[PDB]
RNA sequence: AAUAUUUUUGU
RNA sequence: CGCGGCUCUGAUUAGUGUUAAGUCGAAAUACGGUUCGUGUAGUGGAAGUUGCACGGGACUUAUCAAUGUUGAACAAUACGA
RNA sequence: GACUAAUUACGUGCCAGCAGUCGCGGCAAUACGUAAGAGACUAGUGUUAAUCAUCAUAAAUAGGUUUAAAGGGUACUCAGACGGAAAAAUUCGCCCAAAUAUAGGGGACAAUUUUUCUAGAGUUUUAUGUAAGAAGGUCGUACUCUAGAGUGGAGAGAUAAAAUUCUGUGAUACCUAGGGGACGGGUAAAGGCGAAGGCAAUCUUUUAUGUAAAAACUGACGUCGAAGGACGAAGGCAAAGGGAACAAAAAGGAUUAGAUACCCCAGUAGUCUUUGCAGACAAUUAUGAAUGCCAUAGGUUAGAUUUUUAAUUUAGUCUAUAAAUGAAAGUGUAAGCAUUUCACCUCAAGAGUAAGGCGGCAACGCAGGAACUGAAAUCACUAGACCGUUUCUGACACCAGCAAU
RNA sequence: AUAGAUGAGUUUGGUGAUGGCUCUGAUUGAACACU
């Protein structure tokens, strides 16, 4: 896999990182985590 | 693949079929190349085929998986071994020059080498000792160190009065008014002379040019 | 200790600096100048000497080039035989 | 087992491909007996084994080789003579089709149309110059030879 | 390691087949039907590969190791966990074809009785 | 290409020798006595296991080594790998 | 030889 | 009647797809102007950026201060660009 | 319009519309709408939907995974597939050979089994060599802390330049005497060692493979290996220690249009020790493991043999090639010719995402879709252009000088 | 059953690959539109 596609999973698995940290502790309420 | 299709090998068997018709459907074929028929019955040899080559010594038999089988072996004479004793105790015996360039092959024709180290086409050297050595050992069922030996001193008294020669031939010449050149060991030392000034002119340049070197490590520029 | 290795097969066998540069001799003049003031000074005596070594090195005309070195041209005749050969 | 067969064919196409005049093979029951049927259908020049280094060429066939007890068994060998002609090998593709993984068994219904360029099963048909090995009960044949004695079995290789 | 070249020197002398064919009453198995007893040429030298002699030798090595991963520290010695698992089941590779081969001779009984091999040692699987 | 070089350092160094002369003596320990290399007696190579040491004094090609002139490790690998192997 | 200011954009 | 499954719907709320013509920056591709990516842990409106180890899909892209030689005289009927 | 057999004119002007795919239409459109001509099928003709084939496009026949979708982090290993030599019994597998063939024949191969064999795989004979691993201890260069009311007496350190900062409560610099933690200079190499991860000061202790040479011994005991289990870098969580240095965070000073940043003054977790959890990596040779085999050369590593000078030779590793192979780049101890076996792939994007479930203290991991939208995504190479890219070549391009705006 | 195995348009500045999509062939217990 070349570097420029690997930059498109980079930011796809960042902003799910990103994502599943601002909603964590609303995870947190609803027993989803 | 740097390489490229060579067909060589079949420019017969294209070039007789290009020969065999013609182009122009409904003519005769046009007479073909000179050299078709000239190489008709000449066909090329077999290229490219490693045969099992020549083994030049008997091949390790212990080996169970023995690898180089295609490779040339290495053509080994029982007179090698002798070769190297000679020259080795006769090491002076290598600045005798020596040709190695045949004239016309026959030289070992009239090689006979039980009268005597002394033979007809080539020179008394440390391979006439050899071939000597080489006759006695087998014929005469001498040893190694015995054959040497005899054929060794063989040698000596050849060379001995080689020397003797060249010292009475010149003294003999100058009674009757017989003068000669310079001699090696004269000429020899003269061009020691040319020499060895050249060095003295590269030596008086590099000793003045170190002494710069020593006078510009400390600094004087100011004059005191 | 290794000995040298053969060279991998390569474009050019070549020094990129065949002749030798040569160092404007005025400038190590003019050097041993400024060391003077440094030291002694400026408007001082023990320069006049050194002072004057610098005037003359400008007026003197500098050296004519030397013959080109035909070394590149040796190394291009034995690459393919000293090196494993030529890659292009 | 099969597994011999199958070195067999790719050593024999790794030879004739790298121009050997000789070429070793392990000196097994099953071997000598494709062996017999590449030199019977004019593939090879001669057969004979020896120790782990080639006859005299010299004295290929003259060669009388020493009786193969257990005390020299494992160091015995095959030796076949490559042929190449034109410029070009006589062997040069030995494909397998029986291979340790599957054994592929052929009828004599199916190898009568083989042997005309139809395929038949697992197997394609032969063309001009190829050869079908097969092995039966009365050894190693060629698919013309098994066909004319009327007998199928397990197929080996095919040789172009 | 002086004592494992030693042990090694105990082995062959206790499982060497050339001492337990005579020490022991019925060391060679059964003889299977139609088959006659041949007489066959002597040992050149001491028997050391016979199945015997390397599970012995792989027991010596087992303990030797087993003990040092049990001692002060022997838990941090994480790389050598497989050294152990690999002499487990380089003897039970052993013990499951001499099990066939030797069709439950004396030689095999004397080996399980002296070394203490008892079935979990290569019946089933060892997971360490 | 065939490394070669000029072989005068060595070839005219024998015939400037050869101008002298001169012959070789065997070497003597300090009544000059030059005795001559190329006799029957000295100059002999071939031998017969019933000479005893009286006679080892003439001959100079030997098969053994100088043990002083072997270094330590030379004769290191001397003792073990020709002299063991021989009891 | 071991040096390093800043300098974005283009339907 | 209870438990479990399943379908629909749900204030509120999340992600993603598409849509030439908006705004804010300029992260990548050249040494992309702080080498870029992998993992992991933080951090920032956003792209990003920071620590730690790792990869080259980046430096094999490498090209002389060994400065390069009186290596056996000369003359002859030998030798003759 | 081309695929697809068959042309012009006028009108329309990215509007109206056409379209199965690529596409056409922006004022002289063979593609739209009319008129004419032309090409074809015909009581049928087109369109929509569907199925097969196209598609080797889930490849049993018959695929593929270095750089294009796709090799598991690792190999010990249960099951399971596959696997020598020369004979024999049994099955009558396989073949004659079927019709799901009674009963026979043939014996190469196949399955179970038996007896022998040594070429595979193993054992012994302290190999040599070696940063695999572990325990208990130490050594040293530098750093840092304390003290000597040391010497000396105004600056130091930082950066491209500075500022925050240090210093008259005596700093930097130069010493003396006590400590205190972690680090590993040279040697050092294309070198080596382990299953991988990874392992480089030193002593003792301790542990499994591997390699060379000969002999001896066992006698197919072998390879691969779902799952389970074990091991698994850095970072991280948990507990107790340690804390010199470095340094996420937090915080300040600059740079800048702005600057969270790159740079700087300082600095907590953390890095280290011990006991557990965790299991994701460009865990890489972008190349699973293993067997058989194919022509040379130049280095190099650990051995062996020898006429130990220098050449043979076994097992590794690394460059450059031949045949060959490949999309090519290139490989050429393999990305070749073959085989075994496991894992994995089936257009892009959504997505390694959702839901339920499992594991975990947590972080997260394992497993793993569909809807919506597309006709392309994607690889290597070729020639250029560009480069706050290298080295050069021309030009008042620049420098310098004079004149001018 | 021995004649039975076939391609085309389309990614790129361009070439060669990879990999889809579409057309070409046959058909329906078919529907619709114009007849
Ligand atoms: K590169
Ligand atoms: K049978
Ligand atoms: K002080
Ligand atoms: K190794
Ligand atoms: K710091
Ligand atoms: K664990
Ligand atoms: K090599
Ligand atoms: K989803
Ligand atoms: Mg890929
Ligand atoms: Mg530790
Ligand atoms: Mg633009
Ligand atoms: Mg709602
Ligand atoms: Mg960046
Ligand atoms: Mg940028
Ligand atoms: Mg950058
Ligand atoms: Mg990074
Ligand atoms: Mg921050
Ligand atoms: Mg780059
Ligand atoms: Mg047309
Ligand atoms: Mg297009
Ligand atoms: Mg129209
Ligand atoms: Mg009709
Ligand atoms: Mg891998
Ligand atoms: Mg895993
Ligand atoms: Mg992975
Ligand atoms: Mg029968
Ligand atoms: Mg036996
Ligand atoms: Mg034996
Ligand atoms: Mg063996
Ligand atoms: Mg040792
Ligand atoms: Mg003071
Ligand atoms: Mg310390
Ligand atoms: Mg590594
Ligand atoms: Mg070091
Ligand atoms: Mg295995
Ligand atoms: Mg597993
Ligand atoms: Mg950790
Ligand atoms: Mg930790
Ligand atoms: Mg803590
Ligand atoms: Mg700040
Ligand atoms: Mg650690
Ligand atoms: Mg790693
Ligand atoms: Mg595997
Ligand atoms: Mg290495
Ligand atoms: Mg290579
Ligand atoms: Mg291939
Ligand atoms: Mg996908
Ligand atoms: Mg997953
Ligand atoms: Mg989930
Ligand atoms: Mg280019
Ligand atoms: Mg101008
Ligand atoms: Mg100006
Ligand atoms: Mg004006
Ligand atoms: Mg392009
Ligand atoms: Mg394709």
């Amino acid at each position: 896999i070349s570097v420029r596609r690997q930059k498109k999973l980079k930011i796809k698995k960042k902003k799910y990182k990103k994502l599943m940290r601002r909603t964590r502790n609303e995870r947190r309420k609803q027993d989803r985590l | 693949g740097k390489g490229r299709i060579f067909q060589a090998a079949k420019v017969y068997q294209r070039a007789s079929e290009a020969a065999a018709t013609n182009i122009v459907s409904g003519l005769p074929p046009r007479n073909p190349p000179l050299w078709l028929k000239a190489i008709e019955s000449i066909p090329p040899a077999e290229i490219n085929t490693r045969p099992y080559p020549i083994q030049h010594s008997p091949p390790n038999p212990r080996a169970r998986k023995p690898r180089n089988l295609f490779r040339p072996t290495k053509i080994v004479y029982p007179e090698d071994e002798l070769r190297r004793d000679f020259y080795r105790d006769h090491p002076w015996e290598l600045a005798r020059p020596r040709m190695i360039i045949e004239l016309d092959g026959k030289d070992a024709r009239f090689l006979d080498w039980s009268k005597g180290l002394r033979q007809r086409g080539i020179p008394l050297s440390g391979e006439s000792v050899v071939q000597r050595q080489l006759w006695l050992m087998e014929n005469q069922g001498m040893t190694k160190q015995e054959a040497y030996d005899k054929a060794r001193h063989e040698f000596y008294k050849l060379r001995q009065l080689e020397q003797m020669e060249r010292r009475i031939a010149v003294e003999e010449a100058r009674m009757v008014g017989g003068y000669f050149g310079k001699d090696l060991l004269t000429v020899g030392m003269e061009l020691e002379n040319k020499t060895y000034e050249s060095w003295k002119k590269w030596a008086t340049t590099e000793i003045a040019r170190q002494e710069s070197a020593r006078a510009s490590m400390y600094t004087n520029v100011v004059d005191n | 200790p290794n000995k040298p290795i053969r060279l991998p097969p390569l474009k050019q066998l070549r020094v990129r600096q065949a002749n030798k540069a040569e160092e404007n001799p005025c400038i190590a003049v003019m050097s041993s100048v400024l060391a003077c003031w440094a030291s002694a000074g400026y408007n001082s005596a023990g320069c006049a000497t050194v002072e004057n070594a610098l005037r003359a090195c400008m007026d003197a005309p500098k050296p004519a080039p030397k013959p080109n070195n035909t070394i590149n041209y040796h190394l291009s005749r034995f690459q393919e035989r000293l090196t494993q050969g030529k890659s292009k | 087992g099969i597994q011999q067969i199958t070195n067999m064919c790719s050593h024999l196409q790794n030879a004739s491909r790298a121009r050997l005049g000789l070429t070793s093979l392990p000196n097994t029951k099953y071997n000598l007996a494709l062996a017999l049927a590449l030199h019977r259908a004019g593939f090879i020049s001669s057969i004979t084994r020896g120790g782990p280094h080639p006859p005299t060429p010299e004295a290929l066939m003259t060669y009388e080789p020493e009786p193969v007890t257990s005390a020299n068994v494992a160091t015995r060998r095959l030796w076949v003579g490559l042929k190449y002609w034109n410029e070009e090998p006589v062997l040069k593709e030995l494909k397998p089709i029986s291979k340790p993984s599957r054994l592929v068994t052929a009828s004599l219904e199916q190898l009568n149309r083989v042997a005309r360029g139809f395929p038949a099963g697992y197997m394609k048909g032969l063309q001009l110059g190829e050869c079908l090995f097969v092995n039966t009960d009365r050894g190693v044949l060629e698919v013309r030879e098994a066909v004319e004695r009327k007998v199928g079995g397990l197929v080996l290789c095919k040789v172009k | 390691k002086d004592r494992k070249h030693a042990n090694i020197r105990r082995c062959i002398e206790t499982f060497g087949r050339h001492i337990t064919d005579q020490s022991l009453e019925r060391p060679t198995p059964p003889l299977a039907r139609g088959v006659e007893p041949k007489p066959q040429p002597v040992r050149a030298g001491p028997d050391t590969g016979s199945s015997e002699v390397q599970i012995a030798i792989l027991t010596s090595k087992i303990r030797a190791l087993s003990k040092a991963l049990e001692g002060h520290g022997g838990n941090r010695d994480k790389n050598n966990k497989r050294s152990l698992r690999r002499l487990c089941h380089k003897r039970q590779r052993l013990l499951r074809y001499m099990e066939r081969k030797e069709r439950g001779s004396g030689r095999w009984h004397h080996m399980l009785e002296t070394l203490g091999l008892t079935p979990a040692t290569w019946k089933g699987q060892i997971t360490l | 290409i065939t490394d070669f070089t000029s072989g005068t350092q060595h070839g005219l160094t024998l015939k400037k020798f050869q101008a002298l002369n001169i012959p070789i003596s065997t070497p003597s320990e300090i009544r000059p006595v030059q005795r001559s290399v190329f006799e029957a007696d000295t100059d002999v190579t071939a031998f017969s296991p019933d000479e005893q040491i009286q006679e080892a004094e003439k001959r100079w090609k030997f098969s053994g080594p100088w043990l002083a002139g072997m270094t330590p490790g030379e004769f290191k690998e001397y003792l073990a790998k020709t002299v063991r192997p021989k009891r």
